[PDB]
């Protein structure tokens, strides 16, 4: 504010902002595939009893056995 | 521990994080370290030099864009693990790096020693109880509910599918090709330059990236197109130039199915999936092919379906329902699954223990995962 | 009975078919002079073109028609050829065919307005516009190998093995001789030299084409002109002025294997070839890493072959052979290369005749181009 | 040692000079020496031979004066010494040169040689025990208190663009134009001669300045006023006379934006932003268009911003808000901004102690501003 007396170039009558006036999905309705809605409490009651024994399992290159099947036992 | 583990989907293009047991993962941010390529003169500049989730989107022209997962695979172990730590951060999660479970994500048929290195992280750097590193089909069938299924997804990065017959997933089926989303943008901005729009900077890429998500219909006649006209309509940059995108719309989704483009010799989608429908046995592919699962960002192009109908009934035999299933979260489907793997009694026994990996180490890791 | 015409964004050298070297040499430079409501008197021209307006550049605007091989301006690109055709060779093109000759990469709407013009203006009967690496691959006297053009405008990578292009592991870069030009102008006037305008502009890249070189290690040479002051050279203007320069001599191509000193967040042109051969199949790099073919003018630096060599070698695996084809003309090996492909027997078919363009039109020269 | 720190903002026309905290430079002058017409040969004149700001302007009439700095650049070294050890006199500051901390400015792209001589003077003549040579963009900013912004200053001899985005500042953006407010002087003088009257002399040079500063509008289309006959407002010559001015106060600031049509080759004020802006990132344009930043006093003609207004919506692409922010403050913008700068306690690690100047020199001064 007291830039203006003290000091000579500083002219008024400024407009300080010079502006211009502030002017102001699609692909899962297909028919070829069936959307699903995914719902996680349906999936989580699904599995939800659902037990996976993990006696003894592998799954690297290891050649003992015959085959390799992990993820033997249940419930 | 008594607390609730991290599901991670650690993608190459949006690497999805959050807590196990929620619906929706609260924190998806790309997967990119941006550095600043300019130099701060004026004081009260922003710092750390190391900008990674919406601080990187909001200021992409101060820092250079690095991916650090190129394929899937992790090229970069200091981004990655800032990239980790920033998920850890007060930021993303506030939680503490060694105090939950870890459930992390990870594309099929990946080098061992990515396995091995990443758990050296996890166990290392930051000292989790215990890492499950695990397949994204099989998360992606554990979200949909079904057990059947041949999982035909499509990241940033890496396309593959796993077919999997009630819980049996055939090890030799799988069926992987490095040609995905993020390469099918860099085909892009090759057909951009050909147009006569140009694109090289790294923080250029993703406006390119966008240009891909917007406008690029893929059509059910390839060589009939190609051989038409267009209207050639226009799209508006960020920095409001108008650009007229031609023919290369139609011209660069093609890659996914016609490797041929980028000049390497390897199988299309729909090759991908046949072959792995086929290398399965008699008794199966009947039911594979009326239980096609999709995921992935890059299958959601306009007609994506529409052509794999077309290519599927071009090579499977002919009177076989063929039944393409996709969700609507289809970018979430595999953290989804993440969730209700992690949120399950069970998951405790299938996890690897901290004290597991002290003992034995990589044996261990590539003893129980997939 | 052919004309060998080569456009490249400075220097337009020209020729007949069959020569050794080429008639027309001159800097395509348009130039309109300023104007000022003043008058002239006992006539002059309206826009000197070649060397008219590289002896009267003291007052006229020196405007390129081409910026990084893309024509900017067709208008200035057609009286650069009518100055060509009807004054340097001074023969109309109607009794020839032409043979133009464009760099890779580049947008179709430039190699298609050059045909029609060139039938459509000029009444040519046939023209041909050929890949400036593959005309430099002729003249090198191989078929196998990889040329490393570098004009002014833009640098090239284009691996050929046994005459088969790979038109994948095709790189291009932008940084090229006119953003040395640039590079240089800055920090001349960094030493206290401004050279402001496009008139001088050609004086400091005579300083350039005279005094710069490329150095071998270039932090010790930058450490010794820090140190010692012998490498200081002395250069006299048009005027009696004389400068003295010391780090600009090396520091000038340090640009061409070190793009971050002009921000372009790219990789360099040891790197991109590197990146070029990478590129192709793993059972044909040892002939390229034997056949390193350079080209163009911007490899015109002494002492340059020896930093390609050592870069590659530090990148390229210890057992490998690399050797790094420099011939001392290089600078006309694109329109050299022309010569011997218009003079060939067989090159006969490859023409593109008038009524081609009168039956398909601009869209038969993608078809025939390469 | 410690007091307070002074800003010496120097420049082209107006040296400007004040203690840090200070609002307002209660000492500025135009920067110039006084010398009189008739070389003294005993006394009875102007004697001394020596005068600077309010006793160089008590006399016109009886002076030669000669400009110590042009286009940012000292040619006379004597001459700057002379009028720092004024700022330091009896008249400006009455304060010890070995005491106070002494900022300083200048143009972006000033030759070293201009850096190492004036830490000579300021560490060998009067040894300072702080100096900071700042820019002069930067400073603006600080003024303002804004992190983004387009600093777009002209002073009497240099007009540039450096786009500065969070404290960011990019040099490969930075336009610099050697033409501004001395320059306008002399093209209005030159329209002066057009007009009738006529001034040969540096002190009558120096009325032509006051002619311009005080009558000298830009409408937004100059032929609309040249079609009509403008009213040609007097003007009360400081010897006494008077002077109906007429088109020339008009047509003299049209330098600023068409140099092409007096004869000199530049891009204007209204280009120099544009081409700043353009040569940033994609992703920046947007905030900057919306932010530019005014400052010097080449600024401060009447419609000014409308007409660079008109011209940036000419240039620049639809639909893109801009904000040239003018501030009132705009002749001491970088002074203020100086002031804010030095007065920080950051600051402290920004200068170069007496002793720190002795270790190395000129790579001291080089290494630790920049
Ligand atoms: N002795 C030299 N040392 C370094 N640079 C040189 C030398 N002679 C010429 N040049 C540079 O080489 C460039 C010459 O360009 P060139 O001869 O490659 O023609 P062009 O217009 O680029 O077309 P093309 O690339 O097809 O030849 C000029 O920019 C010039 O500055
Ligand atoms: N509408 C779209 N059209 C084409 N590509 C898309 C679209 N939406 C997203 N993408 C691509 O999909 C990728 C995300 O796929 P995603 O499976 O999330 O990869 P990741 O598993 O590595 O995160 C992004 O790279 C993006 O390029
Ligand atoms: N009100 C005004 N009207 C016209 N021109 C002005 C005005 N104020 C200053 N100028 C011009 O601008 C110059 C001052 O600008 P400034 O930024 O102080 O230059 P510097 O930074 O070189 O000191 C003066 O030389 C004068 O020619």
């Amino acid at each position: 504010d007291p830039k203006y007396a003290d000091l000579p170039g500083i002219a008024r009558n400024e407009p300080d902002v010079y502006e211009t006036s502030d002017l102001p999905l699609e692909e899962l309705t297909s028919t070829s595939v069936e959307h699903i809605i995914v719902n996680p409490n349906a999936a989580y009651d699904k599995f939800k009893d659902k037990r996976v024994g993990t006696k003894g399992l592998d799954f690297s290159d290891r050649i003992g056995k015959t085959k390799r099947t992990g993820y033997e036992s249940g419930e | 521990i008594a607390n609730q583990p991290v599901v991670i989907d650690n993608g190459s293009g949006v690497i999805k994080a959050g807590f196990a047991g929620d619906q929706i993962p609260k924190y998806c941010f790309p997967n990119y370290v941006g550095r600043p390529k300019h130099v701060r003169v004026m004081a009260g500049a922003l710092e750390g030099d190391i900008f990674i989730g919406p601080k990187a989107e909001e200021h992409r022209g101060l820092l250079s864009i690095r991916y650090p997962m190129e394929h899937g695979i992790v090229k970069d172990w200091n981004d990655m693990e800032r990239i980790w730590q920033y998920v850890y951060s007060k930021d993303q999660l506030q939680t503490f790096s060694e105090e939950h479970p870890v459930l992390l994500t990870e594309a099929p048929l990946n080098p061992r020693k990515n396995r091995e290195r990443a758990a050296e992280v996890f166990f290392e750097t930051f000292n989790v109880p215990a890492l499950f590193i695990s397949m994204q089909a099989v998360l992606s069938l554990y979200a949909t509910g079904r057990t059947t299924g041949v999982v035909l997804d499509s990241g940033d990065g890496v396309t593959h599918a796993v077919p999997i017959y009630e819980g049996f997933a055939m090890p030799h089926s799988i069926m992987r090709i490095d040609i995905a989303g993020r390469d099918v943008s860099r085909f892009l901005r090759l057909y951009l330059r050909k147009e006569g729009y140009d694109f090289h900077s790294s923080s250029e890429f993703e406006i390119v990236k966008a240009i891909k998500e917007r406008a690029c219909y893929l059509s059910i006649n390839p060589q009939k197109d190609e051989t038409l006209e267009t209207e050639k309509a226009q799209y508006y940059l960020p920095d409001g130039s108008t650009i007229e995108i031609g023919p290369s719309r139609f011209r660069a989704p093609e890659l996914l199915f016609r490797p041929d483009l980028i000049g390497e010799e390897s199988e299309g989608i729909h090759e991908v999936l046949v072959f792995a429908i086929q290398k399965s046995d008699m008794d199966l592919r009947r039911t594979l092919f009326s239980n096609i699962v999709l995921s992935g960002g890059s299958t959601l192009f306009k007609g994506f379906g529409d052509r794999l109908l077309s290519e599927v009934k071009k090579l499977a035999p002919k009177d076989v329902k063929i039944r393409i299933s996709a969700p609507q979260e289809r970018l979430y489907s595999t953290w989804i699954g993440g969730s209700i793997l992690a949120s399950l009694d069970t998951f405790k026994k299938m996890w690897v223990s901290k004290k597991e990996y002290e003992e034995d180490g990589a044996r261990s890791i590539h003893r129980k995962t997939f | 009975a052919a004309l060998v015409v080569d456009n490249g964004s400075g220097m337009c050298k020209a020729g007949f078919a069959g020569d050794d070297a080429p008639r027309a040499v001159f800097p395509s430079i348009v130039g309109r002079p300023r104007h000022q409501g003043v008058m002239v008197g006992m006539g002059q021209k309206d826009s000197y073109v070649g060397d008219e307006a590289q002896s009267k550049r003291g007052i006229l605007t020196l405007k390129y028609p081409i910026e990084h091989g893309i024509v900017t301006n067709w208008d200035d690109m057609e009286k650069i050829w009518h100055h060509t055709f009807y004054n340097e060779l001074r023969v109309a093109p109607e009794e020839h065919p032409v043979l133009l000759t464009e760099a890779p990469l580049n947008p179709k709407a430039n190699r298609e307005k050059m045909t029609q013009i060139m039938f459509e203006t000029f009444n040519t009967p046939a023209m041909y516009v050929a890949i400036q690496a593959v005309l430099s691959l002729y003249a090198s006297g191989r078929t196998t190998g990889i040329v490393m053009d570098s004009g002014d405008g833009v640098t090239h990578t284009v691996p050929i093995y046994e005459g088969y292009a790979l038109p994948h592991a095709i790189l291009r870069l932008d940084l090229a001789g006119r953003d040395l030009t640039d590079y240089l102008m800055k920090i001349l006037t960094e030493r206290g030299y401004s050279f402001t305008t496009t008139a001088e502009r050609e004086i400091v890249r005579d300083i350039k084409e005279k005094l710069c070189y490329v150095a071998l290690d270039f932090e010790q040479e930058m450490a010794t002109a820090a140190s010692s002051s012998s490498l200081e050279k002395s250069y006299e203007l048009p005027d009696g002025q004389v400068i003295t320069i010391g780090n600009e001599r090396f520091r000038c191509p340090e640009a061409l294997f070190q793009p971050s000193f002009l921000g372009m967040e790219s990789c360099g042109i040891h790197e991109t070839t590197f990146n070029s051969i990478m590129k192709c199949d793993v059972d044909i790099r040892k002939d390229l890493y034997a056949n390193t073919v350079l080209s163009g003018g911007t490899t015109m630096y002494p002492g340059i072959a020896d930093r390609m060599q050592k870069e590659i070698t530090a990148l390229a695996p210890s057992t490998m052979k690399i050797k790094i084809i420099a011939p001392p003309e290089r600078k006309y090996s694109v329109w050299i290369g022309g010569s011997i492909l218009a003079s060939l027997s067989t090159f006969q078919q490859m023409w593109i005749s008038k009524q081609e363009y009168d039956e398909s039109g601009p869209s038969i020269v993608h078809r025939k181009c390469f």
